[PDB]
């Protein structure tokens, strides 16, 4: 509805203007969706470091515990 | 000045370019959707190995608490 | 003569009809892209639902290991 | 089910219950027991588990999974999954059920699969029709597993 | 004045802007892949260490039974 320089009064031109307007609004929604998706995924990726550091710390603590228990065996 | 055939033929040329700009974005979404879904299949292995480790820890700590109790 | 008008009108008509075909295809392609986008975003959040359970298991390992650590340190007498 | 090629290769039989409420739009799927599964590894014992994916006109949406039941070809689950589907939109969807073995190496192959929803015949069609018709149905039905590309060919 | 095509040019700019963000986002899927790959090895090591720890605890229970007898 006013998205292009209309060169004719045809129904074909009228459909073209509405179809382009609908495409443009979906792209504008996708722009904001991509920004939300990037914000959530970056936060989630750095959550993996938080989980991994805790996982290696507990695995190393279990190695210490296994070594400590094994050293009381004789 | 302004001429109708030149405007429509040029406009059609930019519209087919706009479709191919969207086509690259579409190709990226389909590959990204496959990859994040495929990574989600891998996370099931990580989850089960961790949950099975929780069963071993829950048993091991319980038995360790039983073991220490015999020291008077 | 011919190339004063008559050729131009049919050239414009063909360009306009293939333009309808591109715009209709493009509108469906962008909607298809949103449908894939929404699935991807919901899948990303529900992978976060899975991830808090992984940290919940680590927190449970930490809780019982923290009790175990005292017993292991007092044990070796 | 057992009119496919999976009877010849002895893939196994799985029992489950489907129930819907058309007025409130809520859908519940319960996976019960399975019996006589095919063993994938040669010398080990299989650890079977099920992944269940919701689809719209053959287009994938989201999925959920059972707990793993180790060292058996007759697993007992009794596990419940609940969803929401509008009444005008239950007449646009399919549910796909895939059973797999648990080996830690990766690149896991499916034991077999089955689906319920439109584009089906016999037992699969009946269970979906029964689910839609009857609010809070407690009844369950057995389905024999089928090979992947037979399911693809049937669905198409 | 006669209607002009800035809105069509804006529509191209909107797709051009989101594609640049998506190129950064896919490299962050590769960032996720590397981190998950490392996590997988840690998960086996945690599971393997947990089995050893339980078996060691069972030995320790038998040892401390003998110690206090």
């Amino acid at each position: 509805g006013g998205f292009i320089r209309r060169v004719t009064n045809d129904a074909r031109e009228n459909e073209m203007d509405e179809n382009l307007e609908q495409v443009s609004g979906i792209i504008g929604n996708l722009r904001h969706m991509a920004l939300d998706m990037g914000n959530e995924i970056d936060t989630q990726n750095r959550q993996i470091d938080r989980i991994m550091e805790k996982a290696d710390s507990n695995k190393t603590r279990i190695d210490e515990a296994n070594q400590r228990a094994t050293k009381m065996l004789g | 000045s302004k001429q109708a055939l030149s405007e429509i033929e040029t406009r059609h040329s930019e519209i087919i370019k706009l479709e191919n700009s969207i086509r690259e974005l579409h190709d990226m979404f389909m590959d990204m959707a496959m990859l994040v879904e495929s990574q989600g299949e891998m996370i099931d292995r990580i989850e089960y190995n961790v949950e099975h480790a929780v069963d071993y820890v829950e048993r091991a700590v319980s038995d360790t608490k039983k073991a220490v109790k015999y020291q008077s | 003569m011919r190339n004063e008008l008559e050729e131009m009108q049919r050239r414009a008509d063909q360009l306009a009809d293939e333009s309808l075909e591109s715009t209709r295809r493009m509108l469906q392609l962008v909607e298809e892209s949103k449908d894939a986008g929404i699935r991807t975003l919901v899948m990303l959040d529900e992978q976060g639902e899975q991830l808090d359970r992984v940290e919940e298991g680590m927190n449970h390992i930490n809780q019982d290991m923290k009790e175990a650590e005292k017993n292991l340190k007092d044990l070796g007498k | 089910s057992g009119g496919g090629g999976g009877i010849l290769e002895k893939l196994g039989d799985i029992c489950f219950s489907l129930r819907y409420v058309p007025t409130a739009g809520k859908l519940t799927v319960v996976i019960l027991e399975a019996k006589n599964l095919k063993k994938m590894d040669v010398g080990g014992l299989s650890d079977p588990y099920v992944k269940i994916h919701l689809m719209q006109n053959g287009k994938r949406l989201k999925k959920k999974k059972t707990t793993i039941k180790k060292n058996t070809l007759n697993p007992y689950y009794n596990e419940s999954f609940s969803f929401e589907v509008p009444f005008e939109q239950i007449q646009k969807v399919q549910v796909v059920v895939t059973v797999l073995d648990y080996d830690k190496i990766g690149k896991n192959d499916a034991i077999g699969k089955v689906f319920v929803g439109y584009n089906s015949t016999g037992a699969e069609l009946r269970h979906w029709s029964d689910m839609l018709a009857n609010p809070r149905r407690p009844i369950a039905q057995w389905h024999t597993l089928q090979v992947e590309e037979e399911v693809d060919a049937m669905l198409a | 004045n006669l209607t002009s095509n800035r809105r069509l040019q804006q529509t191209q700019a909107q797709v051009d802007e989101v594609v640049d963000i998506m190129r950064v986002n896919v490299d962050k899927v590769l960032e996720r892949d590397q981190k998950l790959s490392e996590l997988d090895d840690r998960a086996d090591a945690l599971q393997a260490g947990a089995s050893q720890f339980e078996t060691s605890a069972a030995k320790l229970k038998r040892k401390y039974w003998w110690k206090n007898l």
